[PDB]
């Protein structure tokens, strides 16, 4: 993130539109996409976007799937062998109680039956000070685990968000006073405009995405997005999304500089929910400014 | 005696008990209309007879004789007079209720009193909203079918075991069998009454038209849309008119239909009014008097007019309008949902990401509030009933309510940044401009002036530091006095005549809605967004929720319907209390169902 | 390609945007009632994953059939890891449920 | 200790499905009333006639 | 109450700096094309508050096609041209006035002369000499608005904002 990809976002940010308004639904779907095309074709003509920065992208989206991967795997164990040391901890379920018998004395009488699996007492009943000292030490390292209330996803996140302190991920402060709406000087401004070059269809003769970096790429974008709190923006301002928007409201297909315009909407909806499902887990697993009224002169 | 008519008290004290009435009438027609819940002395075959014989005569009162035809009555009196007391009395209460409002309206027409939506909001509001409620209350009372056997058979059993008929039954017979067709009996009453209800329908004609637009026109100016501009979305919105832009639209549809029913005489004279009249009919093709209750309004208006010497004109233009709406108004209906869903979904994200937007930008959430509660009750009355034929079925209402109660969680959850955006307001420029508006008047008398001063003077006192402290604040006493001022000046002989000043009208009615903001933040929320009818309307609340969990896109808004529930508590009222168990419990039943279903779906899931 | 939808995904999408509904409200009142969702979603579960352990045994008392713990014990296991995905969508714990099913 | 260093606690908790006040909400009777209009005074600048 | 505006003219005439000029008062050096683009400016004009609606159009030949969108539902048609540019005079003869007469023939036309700080300028006057051209003068104007028959012929200048205004308060009281 500190090397190659800030060269890269910074160099990108460099060619991309001061100034990007969506279009009024006026202009219609098949005008909109002409608007995009011709406002981004620097980032379209970019080469190296598919094969490095994607890449990279890749590297750190995986990486995160594999921290997440391996945490419920180790939780999955570590219940698992909890479940096995619960007759000698104590651990009794809730037995059936019908009518006739209340559940203290059948409790009661069940814990009887297995007092001899206990191991504490058995050992300070009788043993040496040296076995008291170890089992009860084992036994405490047995009882206390890490899927008792404890996780560590969040700090994961954290310290990715602390790695993320150059400017050029934020930008400067809004004009307006509230927030950047036509000004591209936000990252997600850019990853809209990556979400547009690769939703294009691609030849016969070449891969997808999908088919080179699957979901890795997507991951770490939203992730990006999220730790900067950026991801409202990112719904309210893409030009993927504005232009499904407006295919829906007035439905019509013709081809646009050799771009199919359906195809092109129903691979929008597809990344778009893709995005929606890793932004809501990220939210999930990550858990003000007031204004001054007018004065009369 | 102008100063002591008491307009303000008299409106909003019969306003009130005009409700409860519905209420109360309400319930006797749903618990009369099944036969397990009607009185038990209605059913029974042995005392047919008897209603016969009631029915036969109802206002004349004949015991002396009893020919045979009755024995079987005498021997239940007592119990009839134990058991059928609630309903005569509610009756009697209506009664009072007629005499009052009639007694108000004399009392205004004689005033001359100056009515105008734009200058005395609430005024005319108040009034117009009184005068529906009583033919709603009449039309209704007219629908349901036994009211004379309760009332001769109560008497009758009262005279029996007394010797003297209820002081109070002859008016009330009186009215019943003058009141068959309660429409063509309030035209020829209303009469007097024209010149003041035509002056006060006629004011609508500066919001009602452009607030009927299509989505095209929504479109085209982009309404309720923060980002279009971004240089003055900091700006506060605020327009001279400002309570006419959340208003009701269905409350102007039942205003005009109604006012234009009773001042017919003014239709073929003014255009403005036919105008207004034929787009009112246009807009929809059944009305709902209250709760599930529904009036057609062609076929009713065609019925009264049909009478009418040289009205063929109108009956032909009730034609095209029928015509027009049946064919045009499900279209546009659903052009303004699906604009709708869109708006609240870019508000509600852009107040989430800065909720400090919040205050300057209330008026606009509001705004969505009252358009989406307006277009979820069009679909819902209109959907059951007007079969013609599908197209009055729509799958993505879930949206629109989630969005609803998004926008109902952040200004609970966002309040205090509001009351201070408010206070400091008013503190600082109300305040200021309205000292210098008072003291710039030619001359003012005590009573009206003991009033603006105080306003000015409690406006001063508000600061900032009361907010952070959880200080709670009442502003009812601004909102009454205004409301006092208001009627003090739309007479006529007024010292301070009203429509010289409009200015001054629309600016107290600017502070009164942030007043309104500051302390009653529930009580806009609730009368912006009222959804309480679905709690009438369970097969459809149900379909809805059934076809939005087969739907795997709406999925996600599913649990705006439990929260829906919540609101099922709102159309209680104190003057019915009988109602308010068997609402709560309706209530309870529905969530859990909702959640049950919903954690079957999830499991279902679970196992492919 | 994203064109071409499985049963998987399609499942998949469904699941999140249910599980995404019941989390949006922690806690509702109605009629000062407080009601948690998530709680039904939980005991679902919970009765689900019993009826689904019984079941998978295959056991039929008139051909004295019953399935192998081998393959038992991987449906399990395939059921836990699901569950566990279900977790990274929703505030539920499934440790406890696995305690309580399992014991 | 090293593990422990990279984890944090979970905020969940249990609550049982449906809870009910401790007092419920009983019926209230219905009693008959006339109107007035002298129960706005007190509150603004009323008249008292 | 609202007024729609549609911009035509020849490329780089100086029309979307004209708009920016009027509405966030600064000025740009630069020239990046524009397909279309929307702009809103709030004003009080003969004592009638008027919220005016602005659109602008592609001067390029390629962007044809996607120009006649922004045409429909208009209330005053603007047309500029730069006085030190005859090409772009005479495309308003033949081209840009017959384009606004075909699909809305009603509606009326404001013919507004640019650059007009650039249009004394010898240095300006010297190079355009090279090419045998000479700029424009005032009654030049004057014909061409007649012969077109627009409502007013004006001049403007972005940079100085001497004629800014003037365009947009004659625009409105043209539709009135
Ligand atoms: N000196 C000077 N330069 C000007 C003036 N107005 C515009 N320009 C310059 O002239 C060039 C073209 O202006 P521009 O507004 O981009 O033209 P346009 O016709 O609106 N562009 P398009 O072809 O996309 O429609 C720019 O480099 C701009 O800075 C002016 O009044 N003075
Ligand atoms: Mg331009």
């Amino acid at each position: 993130l500190q090397g190659t990809i800030l060269q890269y976002v910074k160099t990108l940010m460099e060619v991309m539109p001061k100034i990007c308004r969506l279009p009024r639904h006026e202009y219609g779907s098949p005008g909109i996409l002409e608007f995009f095309h011709h406002q981004l074709k620097d980032i379209v003509e970019y080469a190296e976007l598919k094969t490095v920065c994607f890449q990279n992208l890749r590297e750190v989206g995986n990486a995160i799937l594999f921290c997440l991967l391996i945490e419920q795997s180790l939780s999955l164990e570590e219940v698992c062998d909890l479940l096995h040391a619960a007759p000698f901890q104590n651990i009794l379920p809730r037995v059936h109680v019908k009518e006739g018998e209340r559940l203290d004395a059948k409790m009661k009488r069940l814990e009887s039956k297995y007092a001899p699996l206990h191991l504490v007492p058995l050992i300070e009943r009788l043993g040496t000070p040296q076995q008291i000292a170890i089992a009860r030490e084992g036994d405490l390292l047995t009882k206390e685990r890490l899927c008792c209330g404890l996780s560590m996803f969040e700090v994961i996140l954290t310290r990715i968000r602390s790695f993320l302190d150059d400017p050029i991920w934020r930008g400067p402060l809004p004009s307006n006073g509230v927030m950047h709406v036509d000004e591209c000087v936000e990252f997600h401004r850019l990853w809209s405009a990556m979400q547009f070059v690769y939703c294009i269809p691609v030849g016969t003769h070449e891969f997808t995405v999908e088919q080179c970096f699957g979901d890795g790429l997507h991951w770490a974008g939203c992730m990006i997005i999220v730790l900067l709190g950026q991801q409202r923006r990112f719904a309210v301002l893409d030009f993927c999304y504005h232009l499904l928007k407006v295919q829906k409201h007035d439905g019509k297909d013709e081809i646009i500089k050799n771009v199919p315009l359906k195809k092109m909407v129903e691979r929008i909806r597809k990344f778009q929910i893709l995005n929606d499902e890793i932004i809501t887990i990220l939210d999930k697993y990550l858990k003000v400014r007031c204004f001054q009224p007018p004065i009369h002169q | 005696q102008p100063s002591q008519q008491k307009l303000a008290e008299k409106l909003t004290i019969l306003n009130d008990r005009g409700v409860g009435m519905l209420t109360r009438l309400y319930n006797i027609k749903k618990a009369c209309g099944d036969p397990k819940a009607k009185p038990s002395y209605l059913i029974d075959k042995n005392l047919e007879s008897a209603v016969k014989f009631i029915v036969r005569k109802f206002p004349a009162v004949e015991t002396r004789n009893n020919n045979q035809q009755l024995a079987q009555l005498q021997k239940e009196k007592s119990e009839i007079l134990k058991n059928l007391a609630l309903y005569y009395f509610t009756f009697v209460d209506v009664m009072e209720f007629k005499d009052h409002v009639c007694e108000l309206l004399n009392t205004i027409d004689v005033c001359q009193v100056f009515f105008d939506i734009t200058v005395n909001f609430d005024l005319t509001k108040n009034y117009l909203d009184l005068i529906i409620t009583y033919t709603t209350l009449m039309i209704l009372l007219s629908r349901i079918e036994e009211r004379k056997a309760i009332i001769g058979l109560y008497n009758y059993a009262h005279e029996m075991t007394h010797g003297a008929s209820d002081r109070e039954y002859p008016r009330l017979g009186q009215m019943i069998v003058d009141y068959e067709n309660p429409l063509k009996k309030m035209m020829e009453e209303f009469v007097p009454h024209s010149k003041s209800l035509s002056d006060a329908l006629i004011s609508l004609q500066m919001v009602y038209p452009r607030r009927n637009l299509s989505a095209d026109q929504w479109r085209n100016a982009q309404l309720l849309s923060l980002i279009s501009a971004p240089s003055t979305m900091l700006n506060p919105a605020q327009s001279d008119t400002m309570p006419c832009e959340y208003l009701s639209l269905d409350a102007m549809e039942k205003w005009i239909i109604f006012g234009f029913i009773l001042c017919h005489g003014i239709l073929n004279t003014d255009a403005t009014a036919l105008n207004l009249w034929k787009l009112a009919l246009q807009s929809s093709s059944c009305l709902s008097l209250f709760r599930d209750e529904v009036f057609h309004i062609h076929k009713a208006a065609e019925d009264l007019f049909v009478n009418i010497r040289g009205y063929n004109k109108r009956i032909n233009d009730i034609r095209e309008c029928k015509e027009a709406a049946v064919s045009h108004a499900g279209s546009m209906h659903r052009e303004r949902r699906k604009f709708l869903r869109s708006a609240l979904k870019e508000l509600a994200t852009v107040l989430s990401d800065q909720p400090g937007l919040l205050g300057p930008k209330a008026l606009f959430v509001f705004m969505a509030l009252s358009f989406a509660r307006d277009e979820i009750i069009w679909l819902l009355r209109h959907a059951d009933n007007m079969p013609k034929k599908d197209d009055f079925i729509d799958k993505h209402i879930a949206e629109l309510i989630f969005y609803m109660e998004e926008l109902r969680a952040h200004v609970r959850k966002y309040g205090p940044v509001m009351q201070r955006y408010y206070v400091q307001y008013l503190s600082g420029f109300d305040a200021v401009v309205l000292n210098e508006l008072v003291q710039n008047l030619s001359v003012c008398p005590e009573d009206e002036s003991i009033i603006m001063s105080s306003f000015v003077n409690t406006m001063t006192s508000l600061s900032v530091k009361q907010v952070e402290d959880g200080e709670v604040f009442d502003f009812r006493g601004m909102r009454l006095d205004w409301f006092r001022l208001q009627a003090y000046t739309s007479v006529s002989k007024a010292s301070l005549g009203l429509a010289d000043h409009r200015e001054l009208g629309k600016m107290m009615n600017t502070i009164i809605f942030h007043t309104k903001m500051v302390d009653s933040l529930v009580e806009m929320l609730v009368e912006t967004s009222d959804l309480s009818i679905f709690c009438f309307y369970s097969r459809a609340f149900e379909k809805m929720f059934q076809q939005c969990l087969e739907l795997p896109s709406q999925s996600r808004y599913s649990i705006a319907f439990p929260l829906l529930c919540t609101h099922f508590m709102s159309c209680t009222h104190e003057l019915c209390p009988e109602e308010r168990h068997h609402i709560g419990d309706r209530s309870l039943s529905l969530c859990n169902m909702f959640l049950d279903e919903m954690a079957k779906q999830a499991r279902n899931l679970i196992t492919d | 390609n994203r064109l071409v939808v499985t049963n998987l995904d399609k499942l998949h999408t469904a699941l999140s945007e249910l599980c995404f509904s019941i989390n949006y409200v922690p806690n509702m009142v109605v009629w000062e009632h407080t009601f948690t969702p998530r709680e039904y979603l939980t005991s679902h579960l919970e009765i689900r994953f019993t009826k689904s352990i019984v079941g998978m045994t295959m056991y039929n008392q008139a051909t004295q059939e019953i399935a192998k713990p081998s393959e038992l014990l991987t449906s399990v296991r395939a059921y836990m890891t699901v569950l566990q995905s279900i977790e990274n969508y929703v505030q539920i714990d499934i440790t406890r449920v696995f305690n309580n099913v399992l014991l | 200790r090293e593990i422990g260093i990279l984890t944090t606690n979970k905020n969940t908790s249990r609550t049982h499905k449906i809870i009910a006040p401790a007092n419920l909400e009983r019926p209230v009777r219905y009693i008959r009333k006339p109107i007035d209009y002298t129960i706005l005074d007190d509150i603004g600048h009323g008249v008292k006639v | 109450q609202a007024i729609k505006c549609v911009v035509v003219g020849d490329g780089a005439v100086g029309k979307t700096c004209l708009l920016i000029s009027y509405t966030t008062n600064a000025f740009s050096g630069e020239y990046i094309p524009t397909v279309f683009d929307n702009y809103s400016a709030n004003v009080m004009v003969d004592g009638k508050p008027v919220n005016l609606g602005l659109w602008d159009t592609a001067g390029q030949e390629d962007y044809d096609r996607l120009r006649p969108l922004s045409y429909p539902q208009t209330d005053v048609f603007l047309i500029c041209f730069s006085l030190v540019s005859p090409a772009s005079f005479e495309n308003v003869r033949a081209k840009w006035y017959p384009e606004v007469r075909h699909h809305c023939p009603n509606t009326p036309i404001i013919l507004v002369g640019t650059k007009l700080d650039l249009r004394d300028d010898k240095d300006t006057i010297e190079k355009l000499k090279e090419k045998k051209l000479t700029p424009i003068t005032y009654p030049q104007g004057l014909a061409m608005a007649k012969e077109i028959g627009a409502v007013k012929y004006l001049e403007c200048s972005a940079l100085t904002q001497r004629g800014l205004k003037t365009v947009f308060d004659e625009a409105i009281r043209a539709v009135l």
